[PDB]
RNA sequence: UUGAGUGCAGAAGAGGAGAGUGGAAUUCCAUGUGUAGCGGUGAAAUGCGUAGAUAUAUGGAGGAACACCAGUGGCGAAGGCGGCUCUCUGGUCUGUAACUGACGCUGAGGCUCGAAAGCGUGGGGAGCAAACAGGAUUAGAUACCCUGGUAGUCCACGCCGUAAACGAUGAGUGCUAAGUGUUGGAGGGUUUCCGCCCUUCAGUGCUGCAGCAAACGCAUUAAGCACUCCGCCUGGGGAGU
């Protein structure tokens, strides 16, 4: 925080396919201390997917993320004390953070009235490369090098 | 066209924009480029990012002429003096002398005002 | 301890001598200090007249950069 | 004859006046190339540009200041003086000890000089810039920032007579520990000394002892010890009215 960094609280894989990020993908469903329902909406969404267009739930997953973990971000810093913002190379972790991020929230609008059908199809969706978060990472790599110009030999 | 093969370029470079220009010896002016025509703007024309693009945007069409070797001329304290070298060599051409040339009097003029800010 | 370069007993620059005046002239065409090439009290002056008569009659350069 | 001055022998210097002369740079002009911008800011705008701009190359014009050497260096009574060469011209310093024989010091009234700004008459005008205009920021901004611009800044002859004109330290002269650099000298040894070492004169800086000081500090370049001649002061405002 002032000191210095500070430890991470790496997680457990699954108990289905033992995927650290499966896990780590169940957490970011969890609202109020309630955890079974989100692995449920998780694996029923898990067995839509392989169902139509069955490969796999985990490398149809891995391909959505690849299209969405961005390589730049715009940071805001006042070096010259101004609205600089300068292009960053984003860190490996916090890509993945970002890619579940966008994927769960963006999806929580996409608006089908049963439970779980807004992810399984989202992540589908995203992993052909149409839906918002896709243009999510696009945008920002589009406002990225947008101004590498003057915020780069920072 | 005419293929001269053989000419200078000269950079000028302000604390707040770039220019580079590439003509033959006498020097008739053959290509020049700048920041301020590449659709940069103001608070930034004055980047060694800017600098590369002027650049090539330069060298990219004068040696289409017909040019391999070329002098180089560098007047204006600025910051885009070492990018606009580097990134002419870097597009393949042959920058090969290196003179620097800048206005120095000989104490016959009145600079303006100091700043007060 | 930087030796004089007037060791050998010279008089009179005569503003003619170029070679005797090139020792003090900088690479581009400059004048070089003394505490550079640590000369004397008197001879500082004497040398500098010398190489501006000489500058006027084409003896010397003012710009020797191109 | 020790103070003062003169003779004789040498030394340094941006000391002054007059007369010409050099290169670099900025700008305007002429021409060739050359295509859409230049310039400016914390951000922007005003502005110049397709009647060809910025850039770039060649030559021409004109006025002004003198890059490097440049140094707690030099000279001058102070204000101050830095491109080069010539004609006129002042002052200072060391040596010798020819010569006059106290001719000295200070100095109310008087006279001379006197930065910059300012006035008059006639020239000259490149940059820069009070006033002024436009653009911006601001609650407001007749200011700070930006783009233009007139007197002025320069030259000759007159005028005014003022600055924190400062070391905020009147001038003459003599005495009282040291150390350390530096400009110009004269002597003595070593000597290729013209590269060291020693003695001395004159300026010029830093540290420091007695002494002094209300402390801060000054200290052979006294703000110590003493004599001579001048100027000035006596609570703060009213007012240098």
């Amino acid at each position: 925080p002032r000191k210095g960094p500070v430890a991470k609280r790496d997680v457990l894989p699954d108990p289905i396919y033992n995927s650290k990020l499966v896990t780590r993908l169940i957490n970011r469903v969890m609202v109020d201390g309630k955890r079974g329902i989100a692995a449920n909406i998780i694996y029923n969404s898990f067995d839509i997917i392989k169902e139509s267009t069955g490969n796999d739930p985990l490398e149809v997953f891995e391909q959505a993320m690849k299209n969405v973990m961005p390589v730049l971000e715009v940071k805001a810093r006042r070096v010259g004390g101004s609205n600089y913002q300068v292009p960053v190379e984003v860190r490996p972790e916090r890509r993945t953070t970002l890619g579940l991020r966008w994927v769960v929230n963006y999806a929580r609008l996409r608006g089908e009235h049963t439970m779980e059908e807004r992810l399984a199809k989202e992540i589908m969706d995203a992993a052909n490369n149409t839906g918002a978060s896709v243009k999510k990472r696009e945008d920002t790599h589009k406002m990225a090098d947008a101004n590498r110009a003057f915020a780069h030999y920072r | 066209k005419k293929n001269i093969e053989s000419g200078v370029a000269h950079i000028h470079s302000t604390f707040n924009n770039t220019i580079v220009m590439i003509t033959d010896t006498h020097g008739n002016a053959l290509a020049w480029s700048s920041a301020g025509s590449l659709g940069f703007k103001g608070s930034k024309k004055s980047t060694p990012f800017a600098a590369q693009m002027a650049a090539e945007a330069a060298t990219k069409v004068a040696m289409e002429h017909g040019l391999k070797t070329v002098d180089v001329t560098v007047k204006g304290p600025g910051s885009g003096r070492e990018a606009a070298i580097r990134s002419l060599q870097a597009t393949g051409l042959e920058v090969t002398a290196i003179r620097d040339v800048t206005p120095v009097p000989h104490n016959g003029c009145r600079p303006p005002k100091r700043r007060r800010v | 301890k930087v030796d004089y370069i007037a060791a050998n007993h010279i008089e009179y620059i005569d503003y003619k001598d170029t070679e005797l005046l090139k020792r003090f002239i900088s690479e581009r065409g400059k004048i070089l200090p003394r505490r550079v090439t640590g000369t004397g009290a008197k001879n500082q002056r004497k040398l500098t007249i010398a190489i501006k008569r000489a500058r006027i009659m084409g003896l010397l350069p003012f710009v020797s950069d191109e």
